[PDB]
């Protein structure tokens, strides 16, 4: 009777392995079709500010955050820049981070097609949502003014403008399917961690430079703040399934594992908020009939992941 | 040379391991090849050096200078690494640029002091390296070339800095030397031949200044055929054939 | 770039003895891996290393395994990368010592050493980095089941890193950067020690874990 | 003295020779090799494990004896068990992609999701363009490559053997490895009755999936249509 | 059935499911649900009868497909041991032209032909697994087939449908209106080629141009009008 | 309500081509295919895909890359790629004109470059499993109304967008799948499915004036 | 502004309208690093010219059946001017430029044909740049392939001319190059035919014909010069040889 491991058998039929696992009612990730994969979460560790009575100099994070799922592992950094400006709900006065996704997997090159699509679709989501506001991006421009004659002290409020940019770097190691939902989430405890240093000054124009210890929260829209859920629709082949000693379909929640990435292209994917509101929906019907009633059932399991990952820490 | 067959590696291999070890050209352990280098051909640069070995490997450098504030320019020595048919991106190349840059560093590279004009100003040394040919780590053929260069560099003299019209300052400084020794059994080899480097156990790169085994120290694959553990009394040895036959190295460079 | 967001181009970025902890075998989707804590008095470091390999190689065919070795900065951008090419350089010479190459024709063994976390409370640092940039390798490429002719370990001392094979008695490694000078022979027993017991301590993280 | 039976790379199983009687020659198999120490100023020729795992010392035909090391308690060889996909198909050949050698899938990462949202090879993306050559081994999902060329196939009636018979692209073929061939191919060979196609799809890989029913046929259970192939003998 | 009807893929197929019917292109059996679809926009196309129907979609293409029994034109493109390689259209996959695929032909009397050549051959090989083969003799006697080398005219690029209505339709009356003006050679190749000879290069330069732009102008009845233009020799 | 102007046949040196236009979003496709691949493109079974996105202004960048790739997502199960095993479609889109704010929005010139590849491969002669259609729709900020083919104007404004491509069998009457739907902004369940069934009828509308479009200038090319 | 042409009839160097700058060659000058190879100075521009080739291709691709394949690397060196410059040139568009001009140059030059499935690579360093580069280019491949044994047709002589107001300059310098248009020229042998015809900055077209008149003539001097080198470099080499 030869065998194969689960393995080299996601390698070599996909489709089978799916759905031989399926016909047990469960999946080739070790998990049911609605049971997400848990999340743990180290948040602001590689902070500068990780440590208010000993700041760290040299660091220059803003932000950060430490997730896992499963065995996978997501590290996201904010870092910052200053632009100088030139010269409502509405989406004209939103901003959005820069994002760069680095997907560790064997290669070494330029990025990938993953790498670009996650990090364009994090920006752009994060516009959407209208989670960051271009306000919460404007700096008040402190003044460096000289002590007595002999050094210098700082005087804040409690004559141009300017605004704070905001740089996400974000890695993945041991990836095992889609990564864009943890990206996602990580990227969004990361942004509430957030503190935006303090900023002063002294044809010809003098440089804007950062306090070394002051900070200001970086005041987001909490109400905005949406979590990441993916789904894939599987049609059942009759011929495919076990004896476990007229056509099916069914729902399965945070894809993983190759066999299902590789064999389902039917997906859903939703960034909803704890608050009821949705801020992203994307179907893909590629292979199964994406029907209402999957529609429905997807947008209630994002909801209550939603309110599960906004709640389950703090 | 390169890609030797595994019974002309056993050969030289047994000849070069054996007490004493046979070279295949009869050099003795200490001996280096026939170079010849020539010096002052770039009147555009302030120094510049031309060095050409029997093999047939061949380097240029040239020395460059700019004024630069030194606290907006702690380092006042950069070297650039070309090498022919090698992409700047190379790793060999980095290596080699890394190590040269760490040589030369003026912390204790060379006696930053020389450099220095003005309290606020001084001449940054841009050290350009062309290697032509190499059939061999070139990384004592561009220290050797580097040394002559240097000690045939003429700065503008200095009277914000203005300086003179016609007349130059000889750049005084003493250059380091790195060496590099070919690890064969147990020999030690001195300016090792591409067929003495394909076989060879490992290598050992020493840099030398003002007559002493300084740093940076390396021990380096010479290939990645044969590359074995060595004992710890043949790096003393190498360190010390490097200071035994090292002064001799620097009067025969230094006589012009 | 136009395979990035590097946002506005007018922005410019904003200016202002040790314990040890080994584990094998937790990514998933290379052959290898390894993490690697190291805690000493006011100083702490964390490392991880994946081996991809063995893989296919492009090009003409090659008698035996062809190790590659990269250095991805982590947090912040501590290091200069010709730095990172030199050491990355440095290591390939040793595992070429160590790993069974002719095991492997026309294939490639690639290594790579994400550097985390070094941040040190102490008010050139590549040197102190290095041994443990070893072990994480040689753990990682025994948990990839790629052959070792033995456990390369290594030491620090006066910003000289030593690293050995065969219980301290020869020589795979020796990287030398300024770092003051003293005489060789301490320097050789501070490190085979070190050496001694990161081998002690990674054979015990072998038997525990694999 | 006994042989240790847990191993570590850089450990030392047992000498070159031994007795007990007659003269043991140790034969350094999978996961050793025959390494001399040098202790005591003077030499020693032992056989030392390179892998962790159980070490194993058995007999086949003074007398001599394999010694090996077994992970528990990778890269394709001659004589190999690999499973491999049809990619290309003519005349002379069968081209194949190796996906799994010994029950261990190669590469581990085959690039899923690498490229995007449709159903794109492991190079057919943005990042192929983009890679490294320099720096790095391979691409994301490249895989070893082989070949089963037509004479490999059968064990007899080598000379006259139908390709089109034997294989269609995307079947899932047990071969076995003959030689390490070139840089880009690895030859192998079929010619067994445990190597063959042991998955296939009716169709060229667009139907579902068939079974084998006889040694040079598989059938489809929805269509019942039958399809020839050499099909690999299960159990 | 004899009433030609405009179809786009998806539609419902309109034909008696009683009556047997042979499917050429344009209609799909799909492998899984077995069921008749069509893929293809443009006209359905019901053949009368005889012993079954033939059911076929004419649509516009460009883009020249391998079918056994098509004559083709290709160019030399390389050499091989055995065989030729054949381009019948730029950028598409080559097509194999046997050394022995030829009159008179042995393994000490080869072929003349080189590389840059025009060749007029049959596709006697369409397999779906394999590359495409052409043929210049008939296969079952051996002999000269019409087929073999085109020397010193003229080639035009031509739409499919063009082609096959070149070939098939004799009702079709460019080749008359341009008999109507000079002698001239032509080959038909269904690969969406047309070959030309004139004896003066004026005239073939004139056969050019005209069936270029008849080419492209949809209109049948213009072609004479468009001849006579053409054939007025205007710069 | 809802007018398009579309084009088939315009390019001479390539298989297929189309030139599409809603309101302001101007956008021409090529299409050559089936032709050979290269080694990294090709695929055992079944048909492989080349994807090309270009802007209007600028050069290409990862906004495009993200358009390549929901493109990829649409055009895939619309094409029956197991007729063509090894072998490849090139398929690119030049955004002549955006017809909507570039920096914030992308969904005209997604929904027209959908359409413009649909019309494009049948132009081609390409092998389609069925039909398509799609069309961009928007909710604003204070209506909260649902505007089908919305200006830019209306987008500045906009509450939500959406990108609704739809797959079409039996005459343009049955929706066999949903291809593509791509929502972003703020919305709720009741929203969205009120936007679904407008989105699928005025998509059917789409399908229906697309059919006429393509035989109108198809028919002639072919004889009775 | 200053006088770049006195009504002396002289130029800042010293030289006149038509006078070439100092035009020396080597031939054979690294024999251990390339089949064919020339050190060239003229004026102040000093250039090595390597020719490795004919050889095995690299790849198994870049193999041409019925020619051989023939590349070009131009490497200026960051020392070559007085500023040295902190950026590479390699992947510039201007180098990139240079490189397919003097290939597709020796294209329609060199007998590729007789040289089937092999590939000619070009290895050149500037060393020193003072204006007049692509001549001076020109005229490193041309000395350095003839020392490779590598068949061509004739020579290629590589010139620049600039214009001053109404007369034109032979062989300008790099002061001359600046304020001033030039035009680029590569002559074939004593041909009146132009292998190359460069004009980058505005020049009015009614003295355009002007400019290339004095130019071919300075490149059939500089094709006089080149010869007299190799004849000479012959002569030595096949008289010691013998016995
Ligand atoms: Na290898
Ligand atoms: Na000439
Ligand atoms: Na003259």
């Amino acid at each position: 009777p030869i065998t194969f491991p689960p393995e080299v058998l996601a390698r070599i039929s996909p489709e089978l392995s799916l759905q031989r696992h399926l016909s047990l009612g469960i999946r080739p990730c070790l998990r049911k079709y609605e049971e997400f994969r848990d999340v743990a979460i180290e948040n602001n560790t590689l902070s500068r500010y990780a440590d208010a009575g000993n700041i760290d100099t040299k660091n220059n994070i803003l932000g950060s955050n430490v997730l896992k799922s499963g065995k996978t592992i997501v590290i996201t950094s904010i870092t910052g820049g200053i632009i100088e400006e030139t010269s409502e709900d509405i989406i004209a006065n939103y901003a959005s981070v820069y994002p760069v996704v680095e997907v560790e997997r064997g290669r070494v090159g330029a990025c990938t097609d993953e790498e670009m699509t996650i990090s364009q679709k994090l920006h752009d989501s994060i516009l959407h949502s209208r989670i960051l506001p271009k306000k919460a991006l404007k700096v008040k421009a402190g003044v460096r003014s000289a002590n007595e004659d002999g050094t210098f002290s700082v005087l804040y409020p409690d004559k141009r403008k300017w605004s704070y940019v905001l740089y996400a770097k974000i890695v993945v190691l041991s990836r095992t399917g889609p990564v864009f939902d943890l990206c996602w989430n990580s990227l969004m405890y990361a942004l509430q961690s957030v503190k935006l240093p303090r900023a002063f000054i002294d044809r010809e124009t003098y440089e804007i430079i950062c306090d070394q210890t002051k900070s200001v929260p970086l005041m987001i829209n909490a109400k905005n703040i949406a979590f990441a859920s993916n789904y894939g629709i599987v049609e059942l082949d009759p011929e495919c399934q076990l004896q476990n000693s007229k056509l099916n379909t069914v729902l399965i929640a945070d894809l993983d594992t190759e066999a299902e990435e590789t064999s389902i292209h039917s997906t859903i994917s939703i960034l909803a908020a704890p608050s009821g509101n949705y801020k992203q929906l994307t179907l893909m019907g590629g292979g199964a009939k994406i029907t209402p009633e999957m529609i429905k059932r997807s947008l209630l399991l994002s909801r209550v992941r939603a309110d599960d990952l906004s709640t389950r820490f703090n | 040379h390169m890609s030797l067959s595994v019974a002309e590696k056993s050969y030289l291999y047994d000849s070069l391991a054996s007490t004493p070890s046979i070279r295949p050209d009869g050099r003795l352990p200490h001996q280096f090849r026939p170079i010849e280098i020539f010096t002052d051909f770039l009147p555009s640069s302030n120094g510049s050096s031309r060095i050409i070995a029997s093999d047939g490997s061949e380097c240029i450098v040239s020395i460059k200078s700019k004024v630069v504030d030194h606290h907006v320019e702690n380092e006042l020595l950069q070297v650039d690494v070309d090498i022919a048919g090698q992409r700047d991106d190379a790793l060999v190349v980095e290596t080699i640029t890394s190590l040269l840059n760490k040589v030369l560093k003026s912390g204790s590279g060379v006696d930053s002091s020389k450099l220095q004009l003005t309290k606020k100003y001084s001449f940054k040394i841009f050290v350009d390296v062309l290697v032509i040919s190499s059939h061999s780590h070139p990384i004592s053929l561009i220290s050797f070339a580097i040394y002559s260069a240097l000690n045939s560099t003429y700065l503008p003299k200095l009277i914000l800095p203005t300086f003179h019209d016609y007349d130059m300052v000889k750049l005084d400084i003493n250059p380091p030397l790195v060496f590099i020794l070919a690890v064969v059994g147990n020999n030690m080899l001195l300016d090792p031949a591409a067929n003495e480097s394909e076989v060879a156990n490992n290598g050992l790169i020493i840099s030398w200044s003002n007559g002493k085994i300084t740093s940076p120290i390396r021990s380096v694959a010479l290939n990645d055929s044969n590359v074995k553990s060595f004992k710890p009394h043949l790096l003393k040895q190498g360190l010390a054939m490097v200071e035994k036959y090292a002064p001799d190295v620097v009067r025969s460079l230094e006589n012009l | 770039d136009r395979r990035r967001l590097l946002g506005p181009a007018a922005a410019k970025p904003m200016a202002f003895e040790q314990e040890l902890s080994l584990h094998t075998g937790f990514i998933e989707n290379c052959n290898g891996s390894a993490l690697v804590e190291a805690r000493s008095l006011g100083h702490q470091t964390s490392l991880i290393t994946a081996v991809y390999g063995p893989r296919s190689i492009r090009g003409s065919f090659t008698s035996q395994g062809t190790i590659s070795i990269q250095l991805k900065n982590g947090l912040l951008e501590k290091y200069n990368t010709n730095e990172l090419k030199e050491v990355s350089s440095f290591l390939m010479g040793i595992f070429n010592s160590v790993v069974n190459l002719s095991r492997y024709p026309k294939s490639g063994i690639d290594i790579f050493v994400y550097l985390t976390y070094d941040k040190d409370l102490t008010n050139s640092q590549i040197s102190s980095l290095i041994p443990h940039c070893i072990t994480s390798i040689t753990l990682a490429l025994a948990d990839a089941g790629i052959e070792l002719v033995d456990m390369a370990g290594a030491g620090e001392a006066n910003g000289t890193v030593v690293s050995f094979i065969k219980n301290g008695e020869e020589i795979v490694g020796f990287w030398k950067d300024d770092g003051d000078d003293e005489d060789l022979l301490e320097c050789l027993d501070r490190c085979k020690e070190q050496y001694n017991r990161y081998r002690d301590l990674m054979i015990s993280c072998l038997m525990n874990q694999e | 003295f006994q042989f240790p039976e847990i191993a570590y790379p850089g450990k030392l199983i047992c000498p070159q020779y031994g007795t007990e009687d007659i003269i043991f020659n140790y034969v350094p198999g999978p996961g050793t090799k025959l390494i001399q120490y040098e202790h005591n100023g003077r030499t020693l020729e032992a056989i030392t494990a390179t892998l962790v795992g159980t070490v194993r010392c058995e007999e086949e035909k003074v007398k001599n004896i394999l010694v090996s090391v077994l992970p528990g308690t990778n890269l394709p060889k001659e004589g190999d068990i690999v499973l491999t996909r049809v990619t290309r198909l003519s005349l002379q050949r069968a081209n194949v992609e190796i996906l799994a050698v010994e029950d261990k899938p190669s590469p581990i990462d085959s690039g899923i999701g690498s490229n995007g949202s449709g159903i794109v090879a492991a190079g057919g993306g943005s990042g192929a363009a983009t890679f490294s050559v320099s720096q790095a081994s391979s691409d994301l999902g490249e895989t070893f490559r082989g070949i089963i060329r037509s004479q490999d196939v059968r064990s007899t009636d080598r000379d006259r053997v139908k390709v089109i018979e034997c294989f269609k692209p995307g079947d899932i073929v047990r071969a076995q490895v003959l030689s390490l061939g070139d840089g880009t191919n690895y030859y192998l060979t079929t010619a067994r009755n445990d190597l063959g196609v042991v998955f296939a799809r009716a169709a060229n890989g667009a139907g579902g999936l068939m079974y084998a029913t006889d040694w040079q046929m598989m059938t489809s259970p929805v269509t019942g249509a039958t399809e020839k192939r050499k099909c690999a003998k299960p159990f | 059935d004899s009433m030609s009807t405009f179809i786009f893929p998806g539609d419902s197929f309109p034909v008696d499911p009683t009556t047997p019917v042979k499917l050429g292109p344009g209609i799909y059996c799909d492998p899984n649900t077995q069921e008749i679809r069509p893929v293809n926009t443009g006209v359905l196309h019901v053949s009368a009868k005889g012993k079954v129907q033939t059911a076929y979609i004419d649509y516009s293409s460009k883009r020249y497909i391998p079918s056994v029994n098509d004559f083709v034109i290709g160019v030399i493109i390389g050499t091989f041991s055995d065989s030729y390689k054949v381009s019948l259209q730029n950028f598409s996959s080559s097509v194999s032209l046997s050394y022995m695929a030829f009159p008179n032909a042995s393994k000490k009397n080869r072929p003349t032909l080189q590389v840059g050549d025009l060749v007029y051959a049959r596709v006697c090989t369409a397999e779906k697994e394999l590359e495409a083969e052409i043929e210049c003799f008939d296969s079952t006697t051996g002999r000269d087939a019409g087929f073999g080398i085109l020397e010193d005219g003229m080639i035009i690029d031509v739409n499919l449908n063009f082609a096959r209505q070149l070939l098939f339709n004799n009702d079709f009356p460019l080749l008359k209106v341009l008999a109507a003006h000079t002698k001239f050679e032509v080959a038909i190749g269904l690969n969406g080629k047309i070959w030309v000879k004139c004896e003066e290069l004026s005239n073939t330069l004139a056969c050019y141009r005209t069936i270029m732009e008849c080419c492209q102008k949809n209109d049948t009845a213009a072609f004479k009008d468009i001849a006579k233009r053409q054939f007025k020799e205007i710069l | 309500s809802m007018s398009v102007q579309a084009e088939i046949g315009i390019l001479d040196h390539v298989d297929g081509s189309s030139e599409f236009v809603s309101q302001d979003t101007k956008v021409i496709c090529s299409v050559t295919g089936p032709i050979e691949p290269k080694a990294r493109q090709e695929l055992p079974t079944q048909l492989a895909l080349e994807i090309i996105v270009r802007p209007a202004k600028g050069v290409a960048t990862t906004r495009e890359k993200v358009l390549e790739d929901k493109l990829r997502a649409v055009l895939t199960p619309l094409i029956t790629r197991h007729c063509y095993p090894r072998q490849l479609c090139q398929i690119t889109c030049q955004i002549l004109e955006s017809g909507e704010d570039e920096a914030e929005f992308s969904l005209r010139e997604l929904s027209c470059c959908i359409n413009a590849a649909f019309l494009a491969l049948v132009d081609a002669g390409i092998a389609l499993n069925s039909m398509c259609a799609s069309i961009p729709i928007a909710i604003i900020k204070d209506t909260s109304d649902i505007i089908v083919d919305p200006t830019a104007e209306q987008l500045k404004i906009s509450l939500s967008v959406h990108t609704l491509a739809l797959e079409f069998v039996n005459g343009g009457k049955v929706v066999k799948n949903v291809l593509l739907l791509d929502s972003n902004g703020d919305f709720n369940e009741d929203q969205l499915f009120s936007l679904l069934e407008l989105g699928e009828q005025k998509c059917q509308e789409l399908v229906t004036n697309i059919r006429r479009i393509i035989q109108d200038n198809i028919s002639p090319r072919l004889v009775v | 502004r200053l006088e770049i042409y006195s009504p002396e009839g002289l130029r800042l160097d010293g030289r006149r309208w038509n006078e070439l700058r100092r035009f020396e060659s080597s031939i054979n000058t690294h024999p251990h690093a390339a089949d064919g190879s020339s050190y060239m100075e003229q004026g102040n521009n000093k250039i090595i010219t390597l020719v490795k080739g004919p050889k095995e291709p690299r790849l198994k691709s870049q193999m041409d059946t019925s020619k051989a394949l023939l590349n070009v690397s131009v490497n200026i060196t960051k020392f070559s001017k007085f500023e040295r410059s902190k950026s590479s040139h390699k992947n510039e568009r201007r180098v990139l430029e240079i490189q397919t001009s003097l290939v597709r140059m020796f294209e329609k030059n060199v007998m590729l044909n007789i040289y089937p499935r092999t590939v000619i690579d070009i290895e050149i360093h500037v060393l020193e740049q003072d204006g007049g580069i692509m001549g001076s280019l020109i005229n490193g491949i041309t000395l350095a392939l003839i020392d490779a044994g590598i068949s061509m047709f004739d020579y290629i002589s590589g010139i620049s001319v600039g214009l001053y107001d109404t007369t034109p300059l032979l062989d300008t310098n790099s002061l001359e190059e600046n304020a001033m248009s030039t035009v680029t020229l590569g002559v074939v042998g004593k041909s009146e035919k132009l292998s190359l015809l460069l004009v980058e900055d505005k020049i009015p077209l009614d003295r355009l014909e002007n400019v290339l008149a004095i130019g071919i003539a300075g490149a059939h001097r500089v094709r006089d010069l080149m010869d007299e080198e190799l004849r000479k470099h012959a002569q030595k080499r096949v008289s010691n040889a013998s016995a």
